[PDB]
């Protein structure tokens, strides 16, 4: 019984580190000038012009 | 389109040979190991003229369900003679499937030079039969590729009765011609040796690897020589072909071993493909040359005169072998087929009509 | 001197194993941290730790193919498991030939050398993994990489041949007194099977490579279509190879779990025979196939329904496998150790991988489905997720009775958990990825395939976190691994039974169906002195 | 390097068996020239001896512990395989027979000792 | 069309052959679900029942009838399979008069399109080269590595027929919502035949590894009406 | 009103490489004898003019002014 | 003495107390040559593969 | 002189230099070549 | 196992090699071979010295392990009846592979030969490239390996019955009509009127009769080291393996160049 719970917060402490590592590569991006809210709203006016996507859905907006 | 045909054609000639040869990991034994090649022989000429009539497409099919039907009875069959009509059946489906199928790949392919490439790519499903685990999985691959010729012959497009616009010569118009006699005969003599050596090996003396060299070297010999049959003329390869037969036969009563008859079944193997896919094209080009075009009864014939050697060879065989004895007999056939070589040069330019 | 004719001029085939697992080792580290390069810059829209260049991401993929394929698996798979085991299943002293054993093993690191040293002598080799005609010329790849690459392809195929005609000469006329080649075990039909497929696949590879060679510094134009050449023909001349290969990475693994099957669940496997015969039906028709790699090149259209029914025939002998393992599994008693773990991981995720095979099989619907991440999704599945977790498997089977020091089991477990959610999370979303239609072999891709990507760059730092702790492990096997095993019961190889006593079973402690488990637990140097005897 | 055998009974080791020589002009005999454990397999064979056996276990009779099978070797360990009395009953299961212990074979239930010769 | 930003599914259809494509997937699909779905069944039960048991049934090893069940099963499942799959592969196609030609020639990292027709008396073909716009100089709105300076402009209900070649490497040619993947290998045409059902921009990428500008080689193809595309062609 | 090549049954495939040489070698092959201005060779002239790119029938021409061409134009 | 000195040099390959590949008064000529070389042909290409990745040509 | 720690070709115990160094330089150089690799072909096409 | 010493003698048939060098030194020798050989090809090394070394490293090692292959046979003595089998199917697992390169080779002349391209007019031979007669030396290369095939039977044939010149001339003979084959092959390679680079056909003609060039030079090798070790008398009656390896390789490259014959030299429409 003692040993299910150290293997159970061994596999805890795996994933927070990597988690913690993956967040250093996060905030220290590249962003290109397309990733912005206000190019993807000016691309879905072009979009509905020529109509495009009838059936599901178009929309290009992720922030 | 026309490599479909091609598929068809060797698929059922493999179901041939395997429903043929395998029959035991899969005097009464004389009478029951040829009764298929005896009512194949007597059938055979029936379904020349019933493909002139009803067209080409419709016997291949119906054989397919024939050799299923008549496999599904012979499996759980114990009576002998039902188990006589259920390898009757069998034989009777095996002769339309051929026949019709050779017929069908003389039509489509009116070239001369592609028609030997095509039948010596054809005629090697005589020995995959031969060689050959659980054999389920190459029965379902057969299943699906028959699934695909008939979703493309008889769904996609409508098919009717549809006979032939031409009207072929009859059988006997045909066994009037000395060349188409003296073209099967080289067939018929090519293979009545090969026939009757199965039964007389073990009196002589494992068992597959004695037979696995004239498998290995059968599909080499007529998919090479298909195609350079062209360029050296078919009458010298058939010539030299008989020559090989020959002198391979006569190699084996000096071998005192099982393992000194693999270099003489080289020998038999590839002569006798290079016998065939030199001297089956050339029968159809025979009625282009001298008679109406309708390839059914000539092929026709050539079956008949492929299946004459395996309808003949164990009951004769045997009783030769308990007569003389082995070398003798094949020293006979040897020399019968030496002596058949020098006449196979007269197809060098038939003349036409 | 005695370093010297012991460990660099030997003899022995099982002290070639354990230089056959360093080097392995070291090859899969290497391509792991080169596939941490790439999940590292496919992460979100941007140029972010390649500068600018698309060289040296190329190369980097071609260099993670080619130290996986030829450097870990086959190494692992055939030198560690192959040289070491099937002497001692079958009962033999050593080897037919040793020499061969050892010009086997020492071939490969001028193979290692040649590989780097083709991607620092210039721009590089980024032709991808399949070395294509027209792009690996003399117009865009012009200088001493592409050629030393192909090097490298030499000498490991050279390797592989002669460990094959030593694996199937050996097992002919080796064996003990009492075997025929009916009563063997289901991992020396595996090696067997895997070696005749390496004596059928490789000439068809040499003769490519060299063609190539030829075409790109003599001038030949083999492959060049302004002489009369054709590139495809390369494509014929390289896949007849390609199809072999991927079974001949995947058979000797299907007999490990076989054995893990029959050990920890303490019943006979169903069916061996069956088994047998479904390995030597895979093998054959591994041949028959190889143009459903090649179906947007421009074939006829009664070929590819040739290549579709010849394809998913495949799917039938597999079943046969898979269900007798289920059987095998179905009625006895089972424990979970670390071996039935990883046997457990693998019944179900070559499953799911192999599933995908059979949509990609038709050629309607690899219209949507050619190079784009769906394949890599189907193949990863099976490459990463069956191969690799066999391997460990199979350290974690045989590392205690060749060693004879034990391992922690907690972090092992810890280890196999991390690899099965990281690589879960990792290879997942390529097939949504693949839907949508993202194409191979692409640095930057449009904003929209963004957010998965994102996800798959997380999986990859749990894995490696699961490569460090595997050394860890391999460390602490090492130091102190006398005293790990009386912490847990695992180190047992088969449990008391029910009517079995204590007392009688400290007496009577192993039971086995093979001949490794009863011998002493360094295994001798000459191990059989008087022959071995069955019945 | 010493005096050479006629027979295997005057075969003391590998110092006995190098032989005699053949004269200039003759295509030799294996019995003029053959040294290790090639001609010893050749004097064997010459008699009826077989050096190198090949008969597999006895799968005749049980065994009881008051009379177990006698397995002969030369070392204090040899490797046993039992698969049963009518020769194919009981799986394969390995055994280890030692001079200090017998094994027992815990499905069916002989009883190996070993002879040391 | 264009790509979706979390997706999970096919991108959607103007043309007969991708809708059949999407409907055998489907019914493939669903065998697949029923096979995984009774594997992961059995080893639940497997889990659940039979661990750390005292009775080991270790002699039911053999097996007759359920080894025959297991191997013609799957057959079956095959057959169904490759029934529509062979429809699929012989109909659709182009069986009766395509009414355009297109040629579609790749060379290193950018596409020349010529209009094969519309020949004037001296050879005064209409032609463009397509290029990629650079995230430098794009306008408010337009899509980055997919976004052209000249499209492939074609009209509805109308037969194209495409053939792809090529003048350096392999390339290959994608429209993915229109059901086109065909290869461009240096010295030999291949073909491919599209039918447009409603207007709108198809949007597509190349496959096959060319060098380092692998990435910037999009495809843009507009659907107009035939008043469009004639008012177009005499401004071209 | 947008008409091209129909099926020509004799090249079915999907590799249409031989479609192109037999147009141009059957176009030149009826232009060297009956005339430069006949109406059948026409159909031949929009038929390799539909399917060939047009660097390849540049550079066959230039190879047929230098002499120096592999074909059978020679009837 | 004669030709048959077979039934002379099987008394000294065994009893040698040395390797089989340097156990006759003749292997000198054969391995100091080779080994000689074989130093030399290694250390040639370890050096024109380092002086190369400097992108040092000659 | 058979016996646990017999078949290995490196010494593991009675050791001067302790033995994590020895492992940990092994992985250490596996995981650190090819960044060498990408830095090296970086810094000869002109990106810093 | 109870005659009455056996403990002094080993206990199982099977040859237990000592400890050797040579498979490290083979693997350094290919390694300077496949670096040189890149390397000289693009520059870099400019010396033509380096590659030759090489090289002949490489054959003196394969000679250097066929001494100590030599050694333990005829003069230890550890040869029995179960290790002649596993060599001669070792052997055979070798001439089995070796025949496989010919298959690709011969599949790359049927891709081209059956379905010519446009650049070149389609046309075998193509316009501007004369083939070579074959009703000149090419009939007598063909003869002389009939020959060369026929003559061994009386040399495998004369050791059997103890003559031991009639074994000697007959080796001598075949190495001396092997020697004119490739002395008529590299006459034929200096008075053609198509190199290597001509065309795809003058590519894949001096590519699989190139290969053989090379195959048939081991047999001049073989057949020295089946003569000299035949006049040191190294062979019995019934325990000679050199000579039936040297047999099983002639014959298959006898039927090798019979397709290479009628493929390659004969049809060509
Ligand atoms: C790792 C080894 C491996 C394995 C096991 C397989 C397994 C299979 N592969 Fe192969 N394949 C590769 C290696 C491998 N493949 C690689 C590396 C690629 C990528 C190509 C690259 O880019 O170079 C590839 C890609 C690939 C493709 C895509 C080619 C392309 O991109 O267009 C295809 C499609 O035909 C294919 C075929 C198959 C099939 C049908 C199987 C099948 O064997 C799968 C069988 C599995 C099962 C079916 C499970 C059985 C379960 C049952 C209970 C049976 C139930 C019965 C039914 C399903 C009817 N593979
Ligand atoms: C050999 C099989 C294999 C393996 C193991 C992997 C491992 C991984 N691969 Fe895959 N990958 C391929 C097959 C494989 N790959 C191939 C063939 C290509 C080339 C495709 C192309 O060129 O077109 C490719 C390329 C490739 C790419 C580049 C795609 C491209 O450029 O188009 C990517 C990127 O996402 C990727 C993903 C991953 C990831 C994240 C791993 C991670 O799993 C890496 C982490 C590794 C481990 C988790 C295992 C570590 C192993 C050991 C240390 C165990 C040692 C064993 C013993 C002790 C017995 N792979
Ligand atoms: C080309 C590469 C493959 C060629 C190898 C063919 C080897 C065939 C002969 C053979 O199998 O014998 C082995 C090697 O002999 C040999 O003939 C040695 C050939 C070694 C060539 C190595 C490849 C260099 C390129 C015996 O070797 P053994 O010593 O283990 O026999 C120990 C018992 N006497
Ligand atoms: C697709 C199927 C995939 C199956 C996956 C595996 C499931 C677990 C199988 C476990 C093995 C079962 C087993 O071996 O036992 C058999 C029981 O038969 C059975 O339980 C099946 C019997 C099939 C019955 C079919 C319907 C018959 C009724 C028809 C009425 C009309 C025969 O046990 P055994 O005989 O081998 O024991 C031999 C004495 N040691
Ligand atoms: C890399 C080039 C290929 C490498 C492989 C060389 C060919 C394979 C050799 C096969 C030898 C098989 C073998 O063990 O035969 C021994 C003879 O060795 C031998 O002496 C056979 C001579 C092999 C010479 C190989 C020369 C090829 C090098 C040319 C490269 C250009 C037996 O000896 P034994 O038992 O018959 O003696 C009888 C005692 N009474
Ligand atoms: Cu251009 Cu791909
Ligand atoms: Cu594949
Ligand atoms: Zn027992």
């Amino acid at each position: 019984k003692e040993d299910k719970l150290y293997i159970f917060w061994g596999t805890v402490i795996g994933i927070v580190i990597s988690a913690t590592i993956f967040g250093a590569f996060r905030y220290n991006r590249n962003v290109p000038k397309t990733m912005n809210r206000e190019w993807q709203a000016a691309s879905d006016e072009y979009l509905k012009s020529k109509n495009a996507e009838p059936f599901t859905g178009y929309s290009q907006i992720q922030s | 389109s026309r490599k479909l045909i091609l598929f068809i054609v060797f698929l059922a000639l493999l179901l041939d040979n395997m429903l043929l040869t395998v029959v035991v990991p899969i005097v009464q034994v004389g009478l029951l190991f040829a009764s298929k090649a005896t009512v194949q022989l007597i059938t055979n000429p029936f379904i020349g003229l019933l493909t002139n009539r009803i067209g080409y497409p419709i016997p291949i099919f119906a054989g397919f369900c024939i050799m299923f039907v008549s496999t599904i009875m012979f499996a759980f069959s114990s009576s002998y003679a039902f188990l006589l009509i259920a390898r009757s059946l069998q034989g009777i489906g095996s002769s339309c499937s051929s026949v019709a199928g050779m017929g069908m790949l003389a039509s489509v392919y009116t070239d001369d030079e592609e028609r030997g490439n095509v039948m010596g790519i054809a005629l090697g499903g005589l020995a995959m039969g031969v060689l050959v685990g659980k054999t389920a999985p190459f029965l379902v691959l057969a299943a699906l590729v028959l699934l695909d010729g008939a979703i493309q012959l008889f769904v996609l497009q409508p098919s009717r009765v549809q006979p032939e616009s031409q009207k072929g010569t009859p059988l006997t118009t045909l066994l009037k011609d000395p060349y188409i006699l003296i073209a099967a005969g080289s067939i018929c003599f090519a293979n009545m040796g090969i026939a009757m050596l199965e039964p007389a090996l073990p009196i002589w003396m494992q068992l597959g690897v004695a037979f696995l060299p004239a498998s290995i070297s059968y599909l080499i010999g007529t998919n090479i020589f298909g195609i350079l049959a062209h360029k050296m003329g078919r009458w010298l390869c058939a010539l030299l072909g008989m020559i090989i037969v020959g002198v391979s036969i006569l190699c084996i009563p000096f071998a005192k071993n099982i393992y000194g008859l693999i270099a003489p079944n080289f020998g038999v193997g590839f002569a006798i493909g290079m016998v065939d896919s030199s001297m089956m094209p050339i029968m159809g080009y025979l009625v282009d040359l001298r008679h109406v075009s309708v390839y059914g009864s000539v092929y026709a014939i050539a079956d008949v005169a492929f299946c004459m050697g395996y309808a003949i060879g164990p009951s004769a065989g045997g009783a030769i072998a308990k007569a003389i004895g082995f070398p003798w007999l094949m020293t006979i056939i040897g020399i019968i087929d030496i002596l058949f070589a020098p006449l196979c040069f007269f197809l060098r330019s038939p003349p036409a009509k | 001197m005695n370093y010297i004719n012991r460990w660099l001029f030997s003899t022995n085939a099982k002290d070639i194993a354990v230089l056959y697992f360093i080097f392995a080792l070291f090859c899969g580290l290497l391509g792991s941290i080169m596939s941490l390069i790439l999940r590292l810059e496919l992460s979100a829209p941007g140029n972010q730790i390649l500068m600018g260049n698309h060289q040296l991401f190329n190369v980097v993929a071609t260099a993670h193919a080619v130290l996986m394929v030829f450097f870990l698996v086959m190494p692992a798979a055939i030198g560690f498991f192959g040289n070491y085991l099937l002497p001692l299943m079958i009962g033999a002293s050593d080897m037919s030939f040793a020499r061969l054993n050892n010009i086997s093993f020492w071939l490969l690191p001028p193979a290692l050398v040649s590989l780097l040293a083709s991607a620092l002598i210039e721009n590089g080799a980024g032709t991808g993994w399949t070395v294509y005609p027209p792009l690996a010329g003399v117009q865009s790849h012009s200088g001493p990489s592409v050629d030393l690459a192909i090097f490298a392809l030499h000498l490991t195929s050279i390797s592989s041949l002669l460990g094959a005609i030593n694996f199937i000469t050996t097992t002919l006329n080796m064996r003990t007194i009492g075997m025929t080649m009916s009563k063997l075990p289901l991992f020396v039909w595996a090696v067997v099977f895997t070696s005749i497929l390496l004596l059928l696949s490789l000439p068809v590879l040499s003769a490519g490579v060299t063609l190539l060679l030829l075409d790109r510094n003599f001038n030949t134009s083999f492959f060049e279509p302004a002489g009369g050449g054709d590139p495809i023909l390369y494509q014929h001349l390289f896949w007849f190879f390609g199809h072999p290969e991927v079974y001949i990475l995947i058979i000797p693994g299907f007999g490990i779990i076989s054995h893990i099957v029959s050990t920890y669940s303490k019943k006979p496997v169903f069916g061996a025979i069956g088994m047998v015969y479904a390995m030597g039906s895979i093998g054959f028709l591994g041949l028959l196939v190889w143009s459903h790699h090649m179906y947007t090149v421009g074939l006829d259209v009664d070929s590819r329904a040739y290549f579709t029914s010849a394809t998913m025939v495949i799917a039938v002998p597999t079943g046969i496998k898979i269900f007798s393992w289920l059987a095998t599994l179905y009625g006895g008693s089972i424990r979970y150790t670390t071996p039935m773990l990883y046997a457990f991981a693998f019944l179900f995720l070559f499953t799911v991988g192999g599933l995908s095979g059979v949509v990609l099989s038709n050629a309607s619907l690899d219209i949507a489905f050619h190079d784009t991440y769906y394949v890599i999704g189907h193949f990863h599945y099976v490459l990463s997720l069956g191969a690799v977790f066999s391997l460990f498997a199979g350290y974690y089977y045989w590392s205690p009775l060749i060693t004879g020091l034990y391992y922690n089991n907690n972090l092992a477990n810890i280890q196999f958990w991390l690899l099965f959610i990281g690589t879960n999370v990792t290879f997942f979303p390529m097939h949504f990825l693949g839907l949508n239609g993202m194409p191979r072999r692409i640095p930057d891709y449009p904003d929209a395939f963004a957010g998965w990507n994102a996800i798959s760059s997380f999986g990859s730092l749990i894995s490696i976190i699961s490569v460090i702790l595997f050394a860890y492990v391999i460390y602490d096997q090492l130091v102190n691994g006398l005293t790990n095993k009386q912490l847990s019961t695992n180190s047992l190889f088969k449990n008391p039974d029910f009517i079995e006593s204590n007392i009688i079973f400290n007496d009577n402690s192993i039971k086995s169906s093979s001949i490794d488990f009863l011998l002493t637990s360094p295994p001798l140097p000459h191990t059989f002195n008087t022959p071995a005897i069955q019945s | 390097q010493f005096k050479t055998a006629t027979s295997i009974a005057e075969v003391e080791g590998l110092e006995n068996l190098v032989g005699p020589g053949a004269k200039t002009g003759t295509v030799p005999t294996d019995l003029e020239q053959a040294t290790g454990l090639e001609r010893y397999e050749l004097l064997g064979k010459l008699e009826g001896i077989e050096v190198f056996d090949e008969t597999p276990l006895e799968a005749v009779r049980k065994g009881t512990m008051k009379d177990p099978i006698l397995i002969d070797s030369y070392d204090d360990y040899r490797y046993v395989g039992c698969t049963g009395v009518p020769a194919d009953s009981h799986n394969i299961e390995w055994l280890k027979p030692t001079t200090e212990k017998n094994a027992r074979c815990w499905e069916c239930g002989s009883v190996y000792k070993l002879n040391f010769l | 069309d264009v790509p979706t930003p979390w997706g999970i599914f096919f991108q959607d259809s103007a043309t007969p052959n991708m809708e059949g494509i999407i409907e055998l997937h489907n019914n493939i699909m669903f065998y697949l679900v029923l096979i995984l779905t009774f594997v992961s069944y059995i080893l639940y039960t497997i889990i659940y029942n039979y661990s750390n048991a005292t009775i080991v049934h270790k002699y039911m090893n053999h097996g007759q009838l359920i080894e025959i069940v297991w191997t013609t099963l799957p057959a079956v499942i095959l057959l169904i399979i490759a029934f529509p799959s062979f429809i699929l592969l012989y109909l659709c196609d182009e069986v009766i008069s395509p009414a355009m030609t297109i040629k579609a020639i790749g060379l290193q990292w950018y596409w020349k399109y010529e209009y094969s027709d519309f020949i004037n008396d001296d050879g005064e073909i209409v032609e463009f080269e397509s290029y990629v716009i650079p995230e430098e100089l794009l306008e408010d709105g337009q899509l980055r590595l997919l976004d052209v300076d000249a499209s492939v402009v074609v009209p509805v209900d109308t037969h194209i027929r495409f053939i792809v070649s090529s003048a350096d490497v392999i390339h290959d040619f994608c429209v993915p919502a229109l059901g086109v993947k065909v290869d461009a290998s240096p010295g030999r045409l291949n073909q491919t035949s599209a039918l447009i059902q409603r207007e709108g921009v198809y949007y597509g990428q190349c496959s096959e590894l060319c060098g380092v500008m692998h990435s910037a080689m999009p495809i843009k193809i507009e659907a107009v009406s035939l008043y469009e595309f004639i008012n177009w062609l005499d401004e071209q | 009103e947008l008409k091209t090549v129909g099926f020509d049954a004799r090249f079915p495939q999907q590799n249409q490489t031989k479609h192109c040489y037999q147009s141009y070698l059957d176009y030149h092959k009826c232009i060297t004898v009956k005339g430069e201005d006949f109406a059948p060779c026409k159909v031949f002239w929009k038929t390799y003019n539909s399917l060939c790119p047009s660097a390849w029938v540049e550079e066959w021409d230039e190879q047929r002014e230098k002499g120096i061409f592999p074909g059978n134009l020679k009837v | 003495t004669a030709t048959e000195k077979i039934i002379e040099l099987q008394k000294f390959y065994q009893s040698t107390n040395k390797p089989i590949y340097a156990a006759h008064p003749r292997s000198k000529y054969y391995l100091i040559p080779y080994f000689g070389l074989l130093g030399v042909s290694v250390a040639a290409t370890l050096f024109y593969t380092g002086r190369a990745c400097f992108g040092i040509k000659d | 002189d058979v016996g646990p720690y017999s078949n290995l070709p490196f010494k593991v115990k009675n050791r001067r230099v302790p033995y994590a160094v020895p492992h940990f330089l092994f992985f250490a150089i596996g995981m650190g070549i090819p960044f060498f690799a990408c830095y090296v072909q970086l810094k000869r096409s002109g990106s810093i | 196992m109870r005659i009455q010493n056996r403990e002094n003698l080993q206990l199982f048939p099977f040859h237990l090699v000592t400890n050797s060098p040579w498979p490290l030194t083979t693997s350094l020798a290919l390694m300077s071979l496949a670096l040189t050989l890149g390397l000289t090809m693009h520059g870099y090394i400019g010396n033509h010295l380096w590659l030759f070394l090489a090289i002949s490293l490489v054959l003196s090692s394969i000679f250097l392990w066929v001494r100590d292959v030599v050694i333990e046979g005829t003069y230890l003595g550890d040869h029995t009846i179960a290790v002649r089998k596993g060599l001669n199917i070792g052997f055979m697992l070798f001439v089995l592979s070796e025949i496989l390169i010919f298959a690709a080779l011969f599949w790359s002349y049927f891709h081209s030969a059956m379905g010519p391209t446009i650049e070149i007019g389609c046309q075998w031979p193509p316009v501007g490239i004369t083939s070579i007669k074959p009703t000149e030396l090419p009939l007598l290369n063909t003869i002389i390996l009939l020959a060369s095939g026929a003559t061994v039977t009386w040399a495998h044939h004369s050791i059997l019955y103890k003559d031991r010149q009639g074994t000697l001339v007959g080796l001598f003979i075949t190495t001396l009509l092997i020697i004119l084959f490739v002395g008529c092959q590299v006459l034929e390679y200096t008075w053609a009127t198509f190199t290597i680079a001509d065309s795809v056909f003058g590519s894949i003609f001096y590519a699989g009769t190139g290969l053989h060039f090379i195959h048939m030079v081991m047999l001049i090798v073989m057949l020295a080291i089946c003569y000299a070790r035949m006049y040191f008398y190294h062979f019995t009656s019934n325990h000679h393996l050199g000579l039936e390896t040297t047999i099983l390789y002639l014959h298959v490259l006898d039927i090798i160049w019979l397709f290479l014959y009628i493929v390659f030299y004969w049809w060509g429409c």
